[PDB]
DNA sequence: GATCATATTGTCCAGACAGT
DNA sequence: ACTGTCTGGACTGGTCGGCGCTATGATC
């Protein structure tokens, strides 16, 4: 049968489900060798996807083309902070306890804002504005009603970095710098029950996983290599960025294995932390953007889905479409409202697919003898079964005597069909409208000037 | 005499401490030591009074990026400084991942180690059959420890 | 592999470049040029008029580039009388 | 609609969309998807932008229509 | 009763998907229309076999 | 072990079937779809018998095809654990035997076919016993419980069935027989 | 030979006509669409092996419970990019009917 | 999972299913090609042919009785009893060994004998 | 694989293997561009 | 000579925030 | 409770055509 989606459900993705999910483990911060052939362990593992025509993907054994890619996952060697859940992670650093891990409520305020979040239903402005509140109620406390722990508050420096403001034995006032270790161990704590007055799923949103312990390595297909016309080949913005983060943690875990000082492991656990922030967004505020060779700032994922030029604007709320021409419009009184000068030129283009029937096949038959050189006659051919044949010169009459009911015939425009004509920029819902289409021999449109 | 680390490029650290013994030795300069482990790759150690001699030894050479603000305590790379063969420490029944050799990339586990001979017999965990192999013992890396 | 058609280099010579004064359509050869295969046989990479485009080749310049390199240029004039848009 | 002036832009109705991926859609994408994944929303589809991201018939015009057929047909 | 654009659409569309892959047209034919055309004469015919549910 | 089961569903007719009865219909896509495939919490879908109650049909939008909602017998047979069944041997291999006890064919294993060393003979595909001294030959009637399903696959072929047979009381009907008449 | 784009304001006024299978035509059907396999269990998209010749999904397991999804390839890459953002879009699976 | 959902649910013998798959048979004779099922359904009907004990509403009436009889048997253990057609305690305990109750001689003697009527 | 070609600036014919061509120029004044002379085989034109 | 690891980290509008 | 200040985001769509860039300082 056939399926749909009913509906989407978001959250973060647990560290155990990027394991499961992983093909591969990507280790190499490579591509290719000298003679181009994808290095094992690297990022152009056939084990995540194969996008060269000649390679087979290990993990699915499917050629370029029809492999739809398979992701991998990197272990780092310390956790780093998510930068796009950073500020949120601060909010719940400034609700819950640093000892007990519960939130910085009373029972009978928990109690009455688990009845305002039942009652209020599932507008999103309310949500948010007792978020807000319960955040602000709870970030003024300096005691755990359940535990009477003393609380420090804490200041959040964009993008990842995190200060304690603690006191000494003498009294003075210091910055503890928070790493992300001590704030996965602190967000692991907090219980389920306490997670929806945060606004966090307790089986999807967990804050822990807000701390990125394992990276997940996008597959091969969602970042494609080329080959130039050189004979070079042209990596992606965030193959090199996953280089460089490779790269890291490797020397990260090999300076951690080595029993280097504590000068070095921090020092190598802020560059990661900076080339994971890049990796997820490049234009973070207070960061210099990462760069190519050739000075070029690189677009990494933010950037591939925000923008005009991104994928929810310029790939899928509107994107590039097949069986259509454009060209310049010449006035022509002569024919109706209803009709549309099409060209020979593209109306031999553009096909029609028919399906042959009890009435019309005559018809499609003839357009199958014709060919697709002549007008009018047919380009493609579509058996029951669903393999489509190019009509040429040898094949167009076997093809016209093999014709029968069920066939599809991709015929060309003839009088009478109904194509759409759109003009951009489409300010109203009239700068489309459906004609049909009159055949001329000449290279231009023709729309009829009312 | 304090510790402060230098940022070098990964893999010449070693040429990079042979120029600023270098430049020490032909330029009078105050600098009391200079350390450059093998396994710590792409940062060196520098024993001086102060980290602005450190910055002033250190400048002039393109390979060196930058000096660290911090100061190292010396317990941190008193382990650095020990005779301690490479193999110790490693014991039969866990995993290891061999850095180097024939075998480069690979992942295996500990079946004999001896510190005598400065080896390690390790059987493949990919290899179908069982085919223990011998290598350097500062060719692994510990990745899980079980017995 | 690679090859685009029997006709579509009917108009090279022996050298692998068009004759002048040969007319030409969409996607027709003008030079013909192998690559050496990635990681088999020699790609193709020939230099093709647009498949849109058509016209008479005007003329057909073989010099060399800085790196010492073979480098062909060919010029295709199409005649443009006035017509509808 | 909630009782209170609200602008057309990312603050405003959009603001206070349902649907994940309108929001997503329109503007600031990042923070929207992210906000999105700490709060675990689950997004019902039932806009038009949601239909048209993914490939559902939208439910405006003739996505709204229901159709009955009686099979045994006997021209 | 009346049938809207968008329902008169939806019946023409399914119909003319029925008559792509089967169901045979229940009126005569012009021998060498589309089966959008067939669908279109059998609205105009009144013959149409398709409703539309609507709440209540 | 057989089994009748009443199962509402939605079925798709093509235009192609619009002519026939809507019935008729409904049973010949329901005998195409579901018929010879295997079902993890039905079994081996053997036959559709029937069509008792058929709905109006509703068209979804992108397909001519109408969907009705059809109340169907369907005769399945399913497999279960620690479940008696008689069948008879119609394979015979060095490594075990396999017996038609339905639509799928059971392995008994021959180290535990009897509490006895039986020798398998490739001269005529025979097993004959050390000691016992007793032959199995093809198309004798075997009585043996199951052990092991293995439903790992939706197709029939692939799926193994394992039984038990050394547990006294089993084995070929006349070694029944010959062990009720010492009792 | 490139195609012709059909921007954010020609959706736009495809959704205002009320021609929702015309907009899927043209966006969807004629322009990325493909062919998914996505499980039921945790609505991860499940893998599909050519040479086991079998569907599955590997964070879930769920051997049967596997159901094929028409959508836009537009999407199949946002999924990706979304999970590649380490966020989870699980899809809830609804019957055509 | 067969259809959206279940709505009944039988433990059918092998002389009612041997006439149901020969109703099939049947119905595929009609048919115009001559292969009227696939290679399990033929198989499962020369089975059931090569096993059919009882006729289909001997098997019903059998199958009835012992349901009305006791209470804690289900219809899977009546169809199983009337597959097996038990004789004596031997088939009896070999059957119920490894199920929920081992019932006493007395039971498995009146069983013997309920089953025993009209045996061929 | 050797074929004549016009030189550009001279005008005179030069004559080359452009296979195994080492370098291409004509000898005759140092210049290094050359052009395809016109093949004698007639072609028809259309007179408008 | 032919290879090879590494390759730095302009305006305007609206929401949140110290200060008085 | 007000008030000026810091920080963040967007800046109509589409099309034709071209130009040009996406390694290097040691090592044997
Ligand atoms: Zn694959
Ligand atoms: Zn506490
Ligand atoms: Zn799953
Ligand atoms: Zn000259």
């Amino acid at each position: 049968m056939k399926k749909v989606i009913g509906s989407i459900e978001f959250g973060i993705l647990s560290p155990q489900e990027i394991r499961k999910m992983s093909a591969a483990e990507i280790t190499v911060p490579d591509t290719y060798d000298d003679d181009g052939y994808p290095i094992e362990g690297g990022l152009m593992d056939k084990r995540l996807g194969v996008i060269d025509p000649g390679l087979r993907c290990e993990t699915c054994g499917a050629r370029a083309g029809e492999c739809p890619g398979h992701f991998g996952h990197i272990e780092l060697a310390r956790p780093v902070i998510h930068v796009g859940f950073a500020k949120t992670i601060h909010r719940v650093l400034e609700s819950t306890c640093r000892e007990c891990g519960r939130i910085k409520l009373t029972d009978e305020e928990i109690e009455e804002y688990m009845q305002k979040f039942e009652v209020m239903g599932d507008r999103k402005g309310a949500v948010d504005k007792l978020i807000k509140e319960i955040h602000k109620k709870a970030k003024e406390r300096m005691v755990c009603p359940h535990c009477g722990a003393p609380q420090f508050p804490i200041k959040f420096e964009r993008p990842t970095i995190y200060w304690e403001l603690r006191k000494d034995e003498e009294g003075n006032e210091y910055k503890h710098r928070m790493m992300p270790s001590e704030v996965r161990d602190r967000l692991e704590k907090i219980p389920d029950k306490d997670l929806p007055l945060l606004g966090l799923h307790p089986e999807k949103s967990r804050p822990e996983w807000m701390v990125l312990t394992v990276l997940p390595v996008p597959p091969v297909t969602m970042r494609p290599s080329i080959t130039l016309e050189s004979g070079i080949r042209a990596e992606d913005d965030l193959t090199h960025k996953l280089v460089d983060i490779i790269r890291i943690n490797n020397r990260l875990k090999s300076n951690i294995e080595a029993g280097a000082p504590q000068l070095i492991i921090e020092d190598l656990w802020d560059l990661l932390q900076y080339h994971v922030t890049t990796y997820i967004n490049n234009e973070t505020s207070g960061v210099p953007p990462a760069k190519h060779k050739s000075g070029r700032p690189l677009k990494t994922l933010a950037q591939r889905l925000k923008g005009k030029e991104g994928r929810f604007r310029g790939n899928l709320s509107g994107k590039r479409v097949n069986f259509s021409a454009r060209t310049v419009i010449s006035p022509d009184p002569m024919i109706s409202i209803n009709e549309v000068g099409v060209p020979l030129a593209v109306a031999m283009e553009l096909t029609v697919p028919e399906k042959v029937t009890e009435f019309n096949y005559e018809k499609l038959k003839q357009r199958v003898l014709n060919g697709p050189e002549k007008y009018p006659g047919a380009n493609y051919v579509i058996d029951p079964e669903g393999r489509r044949i190019r009509l040429m010169e040898s094949n167009r009459e076997l093809i016209a005597e093999k014709l029968d009911i069920g066939w599809t015939v991709e015929r060309h425009l003839e009088d009478g069909d109904v194509v759409l004509f759109n003009r951009q920029p489409s300010l109203h819902r009239m700068s489309i409208m459906a004609h049909r289409v009159r055949v001329m021999p000449y290279r231009t449109f023709r729309l009829n000037l009312p | 005499g304090k510790i402060f680390t230098v940022s070098v490029t990964v893999g010449q650290e070693t040429t990079t401490a042979n120029l600023i013994y270098s430049k020490a030795k032909t330029y009078n300069l105050p600098l009391y030591a200079i350390l450059s482990p093998s396994k710590v790759k792409g940062y060196i150690f520098i024993e001086a009074p102060n980290k602005s001699a450190v910055e002033e030894a250190i400048r002039g050479i393109r390979h060196a990026k930058r000096v660290l603000p911090g100061e190292i305590p010396f317990s941190e790379i008193e382990h650095f400084l020990e005779e301690k063969p490479a193999v110790s420490g490693f014991e039969p029944g866990d995993i290891v991942e061999l850095i180097a050799g024939p075998f480069k990339g690979e992942k295996a586990k500990v079946v004999r180690v001896d510190e005598s001979k400065d080896e390690i017999v390790v059987e493949l965990v990919s290899s179908v059959v069982p085919i223990p192999v011998t290598v350097r013992g500062e060719y692994v890396r510990l990745i899980s420890k079980r017995q | 592999q690679g090859y685009l058609g029997e006709k579509y280099y009917r108009h090279l010579d022996e050298d692998g470049l068009i004759f002048p004064e040969s007319k030409v359509e969409g996607k027709d050869v003008l030079v013909g040029r192998t690559s050496p295969p990635r990681f088999q046989g020699r790609r193709e990479t020939s230099v093709t008029v647009r498949p849109s485009e058509k016209g008479v080749v005007d003329k057909v310049i073989v010099t060399e580039t800085g790196d010492g390199t073979k480098l062909v240029k060919v010029t295709v004039r199409d005649l443009r009388i006035p017509e509808l848009g | 609609l909630d009782g209170v002036i609200r602008p057309i832009g990312r603050h405003g109705i959009v603001g206070e969309k349902a649907s994940v991926l309108a929001r997503a859609a329109f503007e600031i994408t990042t923070q929207h998807l992210f906000a999105a994944a700490e709060r675990g929303e689950v997004d019902p589809l039932n806009g038009v932008v949601e239909n048209v991201l993914i490939g559902q018939p939208v439910p405006v015009g003739t996505g709204i229509v229901k159709l009955a057929m009686s099979l045994p047909l006997r021209p | 009763f009346r049938y809207t654009r968008f329902e008169k659409a939806r019946i023409i569309g399914a119909r003319a998907l029925q008559i792509a892959m089967g169901a045979p047209v229940l009126i005569d034919v012009p021998e060498g229309i589309t089966p959008l055309q067939a669908a279109l004469l059998e609205f105009e015919k009144g013959v149409i076999p398709i409703t539309v549910i609507r709440p209540s | 072990m057989y089994k009748l089961l009443k199962v509402k569903d939605v079925v798709r007719i093509p235009p192609r079937m619009f002519t026939m009865d809507p019935k008729e219909a409904a049973k010949i896509v329901l005998r195409e779809t579901y018929e010879g495939i295997y079902d993890r919490d039905e079994g081996v879908v053997l036959a559709i018998l029937d069509v008792e109650e058929i709905s109006e049909g509703v068209i979804v939008p992108g397909d001519g095809a109408t969907y009705h909602e059809a109340i169907f017998n369907v005769l399945v047979w399913e497999p279960r654990n620690q479940e008696v069944v008689e069948g008879e041997v119609v394979e015979m291999m060095p490594y075990g035997a396999f017996i038609r006890i339905g639509p799928m064919d059971g392995l008994v294993h021959i180290s535990q076919l009897m509490d006895d060393y039986v020798v398998f003979d490739e001269k005529n595909r025979q097993f004959i016993g050390k000691e016992t001294n007793r032959v199995l030959k093809l198309g004798d009637y075997v009585r043996a419980r199951i052990i092991g399903v293995s439903v790992k696959s939706r197709v029939i072929r692939e799926n193994k069935i394992n039984m038990t047979m050394r547990q006294p009381g089993l084995g070929k009907f006349e070694w029944i027989e010959k062990e009720k008449k010492k009792a | 030979e490139g195609g012709l784009r059909f921007g954010e304001m020609e959706r736009d006024v495809l959704i205002g006509h009320g021609a929702a299978m015309l907009l899927i035509e043209r966006l969807l059907e004629e322009s990325d669409k493909t062919e998914v396999w996505v499980c039921e269990s945790c609505g991860h998209l499940a893998l599909e092996d050519k040479r086991r010749g079998k569907v599955y999904c590997p964070v879930c397991g769920e051997d049967e419970r596997i159901s094929k999804v028409e959508m836009s390839y537009a999407f199949k890459l946002l999924l990706d990019e979304l999970k590649a953002m380490v966020i989870r879009p699980s899809l809830r699976l609804k019957d055509r009917v | 999972m067969i259809g959206r959902k279940k709505l009944e649910e039988h433990y059918i013998t092998i002389a009612e299913a041997k006439e149901l798959l020969e109703r099939r048979h049947a119905e595929g004779l009609a048919e115009n090609p001559e292969e009227p099922m696939f290679y399990e359904a033929r198989v499962s009907l020369e089975h059931a042919e090569r096993f059919a004990k009882l006729k289909p509403e001997q098997a019903r009436e059998l199958k009835e009785k012992l349901m009305g009889l006791f209470d804690w048997i289900n219809e899977r253990i009546a169809a199983k009893l009337v597959d097996i057609l038990p004789e004596d305690y031997l088939d009896i305990r070999v059957i119920f060994a490894k199920e929920e109750y081992m019932p006493t001689p007395e039971e498995a003697e009146e069983i013997i004998k309920v089953i025993d009527e009209y045996r061929p | 694989a050797t074929a004549v070609y016009r030189c550009a600036k001279c005008g005179k014919e030069v004559e080359l293997d452009l296979a195994t061509a080492r370098e291409v120029r004509c000898p005759y004044c140092g210049s290094k561009i050359l052009y395809k002379p016109r093949p004698r085989v007639a072609r028809r034109v259309k007179a408008i």
